[PDB]
DNA sequence: GATTTTATGTTTAGATCTTTTATGCTTGCTTT
DNA sequence: AAAGCAAGCATAAAAGATCTAAACATAAAATC
């Protein structure tokens, strides 16, 4: 019956299932050698020791487990840029320390975790917490009352808990009342609370209230590739290089890296070649980091290139960027008596707009108010002059 | 698609394209219909009547649900999805429940049946030039909703913009623009002449007249009243039902003298040019000191903020304090200020004889901004009946 | 002689779509028609051809509160004469009760509007052209308490929403005419001493 | 008249084919390859995947995956894998729509019978727990979310960070696939989500940009397939509604033509596309919008008007179709307005274009119009009350605009060029000329 | 099994932070 | 000397954008 399923839910003994496949899974052996370095380059394998990171692993191991063997508790904020591999080094050094306390080398604790935009309002955080603990499942404020209970009475035996925190910034409200009281809990020296916060800018108790994960460089970004794809030589060695050198320089994510790895080891699948070339790599990123404004303007029909060469000359003439129709309209009027091709009359150009609008090469507005909505040029102008020529 | 055009035919005159043209795209329900076709016309072209007639005969007629909308009574979309389904799932009872468009979608899709008896839908939503003011994302699921519920549907729209007007910053689909030309004077005539066997019944109700009626209220008779009357106001309404609802009125102060005994435009062009000035209307004192308050709200409204020291765009707003300033001058009594005067103020301000333009969180502080509405004629009126001339000013 | 021109015109509509509406062109100040109105509800329950709800501008600062303080002064009028809820209380729920219930005698729908001028134009006009658009499916009379003219009529209603209307006039007495016959007739009647 | 019988089948059979048959796709033989290569990668190897198809609106975005679900689900080892998860951004509004409608549609133990049970927070919850307990021993989940970028527009894009996070754990198999028409909607992800992302996008520009295949594609729309095409294409329609699109199709199988007859009505379509008026009228509507929408509704337009009495498609139908596309309708609003509306507009003209373009009034307008009235003898009858209610119908059908008080005191704005006024003092049937002179003035 | 009650998740309307614009007002220069 | 236009200015109000407090309808369980 639905009430007792319900019933089962709220109190949590009812164990979340997916179905089974009922197809068994594809056996290991038949997999080809380029095939078994695509599954060794998946961004969700995270290697046990993880590749030049050595630094922040014994830098925060050093640190809680001298918070976690003399029971007083704290808090620590780890930042960087996303794709940093944050959330990867506190699991793993969460996962030595708990396969640690298995062989009883240390005393034992509960880890707790969390993530803010798993939640829907900030205050959810706290029953999740709770949810954790106990098990229980209950009301917010309740919730917040048995979180103090267990956290404000003096009550020995209190084992220490860690508490880590994806993305503190989501919890930020007009009150911020929750990450403020996340903060305030070690504070108290009687229930040994040690928190691990995770955040991406690196200012954010000073902006609305350490340790910070640099971004890889040409050399960390090769390092991780070359230990992750193991002994085959299914890549050649400046192709790591070469991706290395097209990632290191804009962002710096290790997903970046991983998958644009993936997808070249993909196209080289579909060259049917064992082994991966310098242009397979070449083609990777020039498809994953592209923009195909240039060819949407080559591929517009053209009247809707009349149309993208009047905003530009537009901007030319009257030198704002930032146009009212009507001007627009003039000079297209001016360019398609050039060209000897008629213009259509001004409600299709209205449509033009707003097809061409809804595909973000031009900002407009509601054509509620025809001939007086505003138009800003979202692709650069030699863009337009360099797609229409060449 | 035979049968509803040649049944709306005979009812709607001078309209046997139009008719014809959605008799081909949604007449036959066998066929499938196009996803959404937005007619339109000006006001009195005949549309609503229209659309309904070819809602209610097809859906007697045929295999069809439909269902008739007028998008002012959804001040919220929960209500659009109501009657929506209400019409296109009949006897659903208190059963029905619709929370938002998913939901509409899927207790539409479930509506499905087999091929075989050839079902279809139709939806109109009247004045669909409010839909784009409301959620703003019911008119792009209103366009693609064949796509969407996979059913055979085609949501008709009925405005009097042009579809241009519509469009939004994501875009819509495709739809099946369809104009109504308003009518030229000809065709205005065949509309108001066709009704003349009802107008004859009408005036045989109401025995020398009725031996008079009977024998001169003929066919050629009302045509040439007919364009003895379009003569004159068709230069300012082309609005067919407003020319049916004065022509009759006209008609009836027009047959005295054929009652009795051309050789009579004369005697009906006297009232029909004041028939003219009470058009679109359709019909069948103050105290003292607010007549001097609202002459002195004139002057301060009209004659600007530097005249007034010689004296003693449009209308412009004013201080309440020039207004108590002007009232002195002009008043020459010097009144004591009781309350019952500045009571005066205010219900000149909630009988919309002065209005409000900023400032209203603090009145009694004389920051806010008036702002008198009268013309010049009725002040002078005012100036008339108090006899006391407003133009030295 | 206002007033049963008024329950003749109420009468004569359920003897009968463009809505019927009598505007009654009361004094400039207030609480002294109000009286006045209370009387005319009662006609309306005297003959029971009506029933009445008036339709005060506090109650209409938008057009979703005019139609729930219509329908819901309309269901608890109707219960008066003999609590549904303020979500639900649509113009489609008034439609299925005015079938549920009054189809096997047509009681008319009667809606007041005492203070014409005070209404905010825009949800005045929505308010018409919604009455406009259920009139015919459901018998609506509209009566206007206009504080000034007709010009204000003319003027406030737009081109369309003058088209679809009816409006005849109606004329209480003027207030001095009013204290002249005050004061002939009772403060000078020599009976009081 | 079985003749006729058989014009009104072939009627039939092409409205619903311009209209329906949501499965079958012209050209894009690399894209859909791709599309189909990742969706059995996440099928049977148990890869997690993003995507992002994008593209003009009226590309084939949606038909395209349509016809990639059409070839994979009858594998029947596709179809045992793989629950499909689709969504919208039009429908699942706010993002609580969007996790019921997962719910109910993944057929997760919490939902019953299409309806869910509890708290969003506490589904929300629920849904994280049950794709945690997926290895790759569990059914592969397929998302597909049209409109991306509407989901980009939720709070937090909260619900994506979830749809991608799946992604890059390995957790349930699952396949994001989001179809959008922006071009830089992955400008609007926030960096978190952005990071997560695989960044591999798909891009559909239709191919028809040269003229003669648009014409190619228009020759094929019109055409009657050959009849084993039918028997194929009724097979293939056959299998897939054995095992959403597919209760209502296209359908061939209920269609048969005479080979005969099929060849003389394509060899009526070749030779009235063969001419010189057929091949004007698509030159212009290829000139105008390249996206097969367009022209989809144009034959769709075109076939309706094929009655009995007249039989056969001719090139004058397409010149007849052709002007209504390109005409304009606000010429057509103009004139049906009667003279006193006309000579406010005309009023405004020469107001807007003497002082140039400044904001005008019913008062100035009022005195340049009186100037005329005065000298009219035809006008002198008309006060200033069928003037304001003519000013007013101006108002509302919105050939002027507010600026954006008095009713008759509003500032406003022209809405159009004096070309459309120009033109429609041409149009107008029966102007009095003394209205003509002043617009000569 | 039915009612009631109340605990809670959802909705809706107000509160508040931007920022625009903007306009009455300051005051200050300039001019007849 | 004052009258009028002007640089600006400084708060004000008008969307408008976004969030929070009050309401409120619904789910669910306690009890008769
Ligand atoms: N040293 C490393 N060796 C191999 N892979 C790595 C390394 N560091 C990070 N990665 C890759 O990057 C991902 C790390 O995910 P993690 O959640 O730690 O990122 P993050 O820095 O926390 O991002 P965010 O802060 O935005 O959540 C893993 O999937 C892993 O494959
Ligand atoms: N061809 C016709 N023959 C007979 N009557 C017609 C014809 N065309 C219009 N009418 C009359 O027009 C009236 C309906 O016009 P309708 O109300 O549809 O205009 P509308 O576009 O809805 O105006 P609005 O949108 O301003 O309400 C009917 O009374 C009908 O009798
Ligand atoms: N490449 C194509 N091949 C076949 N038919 C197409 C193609 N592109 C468009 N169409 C036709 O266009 C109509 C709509 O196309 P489609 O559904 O692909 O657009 P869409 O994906 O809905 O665009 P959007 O999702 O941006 O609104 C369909 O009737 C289809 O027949
Ligand atoms: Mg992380
Ligand atoms: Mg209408
Ligand atoms: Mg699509």
């Amino acid at each position: 019956t639905p009430s007792q399923k319900m019933k089962k839910i709220r109190a949590g003994e009812l164990s979340p299932s997916m179905q089974q496949r009922t197809d068994l899974p594809a056996k290991d052996s038949s997999k080809s050698e380029l095939q078994l370095a695509r599954e060794q380059l998946h961004v969700s394998v995270v290697p046990k020791s993880l590749p030049c990171r050595e630094r922040e692993f014994e830098n925060i191991y050093a640190f809680l487990e001298g918070k976690i063997q003399d029971q007083c508790g704290g808090c620590m904020y780890v930042s960087g840029v996303p794709g940093t591999g944050k959330t990867a080094t506190v699991t793993g050094v969460i996962r030595t320390l708990q396969r640690m306390a298995k062989q009883n080398e240390l005393p034992a604790f509960e880890y707790l975790e969390i993530n803010g935009m798993r939640l829907t309002e900030p205050r959810q955080a706290y029953v999740q917490i709770y949810k954790q603990l106990t098990g229980k499942t209950v009301s917010w404020e309740q919730a917040h009352a048995l979180l103090e209970k267990r956290f404000t009475t003096p009550a020995p035996r209190r084992v220490t808990t860690v508490l880590l925190v994806d993305e503190l910034d989501i919890l930020c409200n007009r009150r911020q009342d929750v990450v403020y009281n996340l903060l305030d809990w070690p504070t108290k020296s009687a229930a040994k609370l040690v928190v691990v916060t995770i955040a991406n800018t690196m200012d954010l108790p000073e902006r609305l209230l350490r340790l910070t994960f640099q971004p890889y460089s040409h050399k960390q970004l090769q390092e991780i590739v070359t230990a992750r794809l193991g002994g085959s030589e299914t890549f050649k060695g400046e192709a790591v290089q070469l991706v290395a050198r097209k990632v290191a320089a804009v962002s710096g994510d290790a997903r970046r890296a991983l998958d644009i790895c993936r997808r070249a080891t993909e196209i080289a699948d579909t060259a049917a070649v064992k082994c991966v070339t310098m242009l397979h790599v070449q083609q990777a990123l020039a498809e994953m980091i592209a923009s195909a404004k240039v060819q949407a303007i080559r591929n517009c029909s053209r009247m809707e290139q009349i149309f993208l060469q009047a905003i530009a000359a537009e901007v030319t003439r009257t030198g704002v960027e930032e146009t009212t129709f009507m001007g627009v309209y003039q000079q297209v009027e001016t360019i398609a008596a050039f060209m000897g091709v008629t213009f259509p009359p001004p409600g299709r150009a209205l449509r033009l707009c707003s097809k061409l609008g809804a595909e973000r090469l031009i900002i407009s507005e509601h054509s509620r108010n025809d001939l007086f909505q505003k138009i800003l040029l979202n692709v650069s102008a030699d863009d337009i002059h360099y797609a229409l020529r060449v | 698609m035979e049968a509803i055009c040649s049944s709306l035919e005979p009812l709607f005159p001078c309209r046997e394209a139009a008719i014809e043209t959605l008799g081909e795209l949604i007449g036959d329900s066998s066929e499938t219909y196009p996803s959404a076709i937005y007619l339109f016309g000006h006001s009195g072209t005949g549309k609503t009547a229209l659309t309904r007639a070819f809602l209610k005969e097809c859906g007697k007629r045929q295999n069809v649900r439909t269902a008739h909308l007028n998008a002012i009574e959804c001040y919220t979309t929960k209500i659009m999805l109501e009657i929506l389904l209400d019409s296109l799932a009949p006897d659903q009872g208190d059963a029905l429940k619709v929370d938002n468009m998913l939901d509409f979608v899927e207790q539409l899709r479930r509506q499905a049946a087999t091929r075989v008896e050839d079902q279809g839908f139709l939806i109109a939503v009247d004045n669909a030039e409010r839909l784009r003011d409301m959620d703003a994302n019911v008119l792009p699921v209103l366009l693609r909703l064949q796509e969407l519920t996979n059913l055979n549907l085609c949501v008709i729209l009925l405005s009097q913009l042009p579809f241009e007007k519509f469009y939004n910053k994501t875009g819509l689909s495709e739809i099946v623009c369809l104009h109504l030309a308003q009518y030229n004077k000809a065709e205005t005539q065949r509309i108001l002449g066709s009704d003349f066997q009802q107008v004859r019944n009408q005036l045989l109700e109401q025995k020398k007249r009725l031996e008079i009626c009977q024998e001169a209220v003929t066919e050629d008779f009302y045509n040439n009243y007919l364009n003895l009357f379009l003569s004159v106001f068709y230069k300012a309404c082309r609005d067919v039902p407003e020319l049916q609802l004065t022509a009759r009125k006209c008609l009836s102060t027009y047959l005295e003298p054929v009652l009795d005994g051309s050789r009579l435009w004369r005697h009906i062009a006297g009232p029909l040019r004041s028939a003219l000035t009470q058009i679109y209307m359709r019909i069948e004192e103050l105290p003292y000191y607010a007549k001097f308050l609202l002459i002195a709200a004139f002057l301060a409204s009209h004659n600007a903020a530097k005249q007034d020291k010689r004296l003693f765009l449009g209308p412009k707003s004013f201080s309440i304090d020039r207004l108590l300033a002007i009232f002195y001058a002009i008043l020459e009594e010097k009144v004591g200020l009781t309350c019952n005067l500045l009571s005066q103020i205010s219900t000149l301000v909630h009988l919309n004889l002065l209005s409000f333009v900023s400032g209203e969180q603090n009145i009694m502080e004389g920051s806010a901004r008036l702002q008198c509405t009268i013309g010049l004629e009725f002040v002078l009126q005012i100036g008339k009946v108090v006899g006391f001339n407003v133009r030295q000013y | 002689r206002t007033l049963e021109q008024l329950v003749d015109f109420v009468v004569g509509q359920a003897e009968r779509e463009v809505l019927p509406t009598a505007a009654l062109l009361t004094g400039i100040n207030q609480p002294d028609h109000l009286s006045q109105f209370t009387a005319l509800t009662q006609r309306l329950h005297a003959q029971r051809a009506a029933m009445v709800c008036v339709l005060q501008s506090r109650d209409c600062a938008t057009l979703k509160a005019a139609v729930e303080t219509l329908v819901f002064g309309l269901v608890e009028d109707n219960a008066e004469v003999e609590r549904l809820r303020r979500s639900q209380c649509t113009m489609k729920q008034l439609k299925s009760w005015y079938t549920n219930n009054f189809d096997s005698e047509r009681r008319q729908l009667v809606v007041i509007l005492p203070d014409f001028e005070c209404f905010n134009a825009s949800v005045l006009q929505d308010l018409i052209l919604i009455l406009s658009a259920h009139c015919g499916s459901l018998p609506f009379v509209l009566v206007l308490g206009v504080a000034t003219a007709m010009t204000a009529v003319h003027g406030t209603l737009p081109y369309h929403v003058s088209s679809k209307i009816r409006l005849r006039v109606f004329q209480t007495q003027a207030a001095p005419t009013g204290l002249n016959e005050v004061l002939d007739k009772v403060l000078l009647s020599p009976k009081y001493a | 008249p079985e003749a006729d019988r058989e014009l009104v089948s072939i009627r039939r059979f092409l409205k619903e084919r311009l209209q329906r048959d949501y499965t079958t796709l012209r050209g894009y033989a690399k894209e859909r390859s791709n599309v189909r290569l990742l969706l059995q990668r996440t099928a049977e190897m148990g890869e997690s995947n993003s995507l992002l198809l994008l593209g003009p609106r009226g590309s084939g975005k949606t038909t395209l995956i349509n016809s990639v679900l059409a070839d994979l689900l009858p594998n029947k080892s596709f179809g045992e894998n793989t629950l499909i998860v689709h969504l919208d951004g039009n429908l699942h509004t706010d993002d609580r729509v969007a996790l019921k409608s997962i719910t109910v549609q993944m057929q997760l133990e919490n939902a019953a019978d299409g309806k869910v049970f509890g708290s969003f927070a506490e589904n929300l919850a629920f849904l994280l727990q049950c794709l945690k307990a997926g290895g790759k021993h569990s059914k592969s989940v397929i998302f597909i979310l049209e409109e991306f970028d509407l989901f980009c527009a939720h709070h937090n894009q909260t619900l994506l960070y979830n749809l991608f996070d799946v992604s890059q754990s390995a957790q349930a198999p699952i396949c994001v696939l989001g179809v959008t028409c922006r071009l830089d909607v992955i400008e609007l992800l926030e960096k978190r989500v952005k990071s997560r992302f695989s960044h591999r996008q798909v891009f559909l520009f239709p191919s028809l940009r040269r003229f003669e295949d648009y014409v190619d594609l228009c020759r094929d729309l019109l055409s009657l397939p050959t009849g084993n095409s039918l028997l194929l294409a009724a097979e293939k329609i056959y299998n897939l509604q054995n095992i959403y699109f597919s209760r209502n199709h296209f359908d061939p199988g209920e269609y048969g033509f005479s080979p005969r007859l099929r060849d003389a009505w394509n060899k009526q379509i070749c030779k009235v596309l063969a001419t010189q008026q057929a091949r004007s009228t698509l030159q212009a509507l290829h000139d105008f919008d390249i996206s097969e929408a367009y022209l989809k509704n144009f034959l769709f337009r075109l076939v309706a008007h094929l009655r009995p009495q007249s039989p056969h498609i001719t090139a004058e139908k397409m010149a007849a179709v052709g002007s209504q596309f390109e005409g304009d309708d606000k010429i057509e609003l103009l004139c049906g307005l009667s003279v006193l509306e006309l000579c406010l507009i005309i009023a405004i003209k020469h107001h807007s274009q003497i002082y140039d373009r400044d904001s005008f009034n019913f008062e100035i307008i009022y005195a340049r119009f009186s100037k005329f009235a005065k000298v009219s003898t035809t006008m002198q009858a008309v006060e200033r009350s069928i003037v304001l209610k003519a000013f007013e119908h101006l108002r509302i059908a919105e050939l002027i605009m507010p600026l954006t008080v008095q009713k008759e005191f509003e500032m406003h704005k022209l809405a159009l060029t004096y070309s459309q006024i120009h033109h429609c003092m041409q149009r107008y049937q029966a102007l009095p000329t003394e209205v003509a002179q002043w617009a000569q003035s």
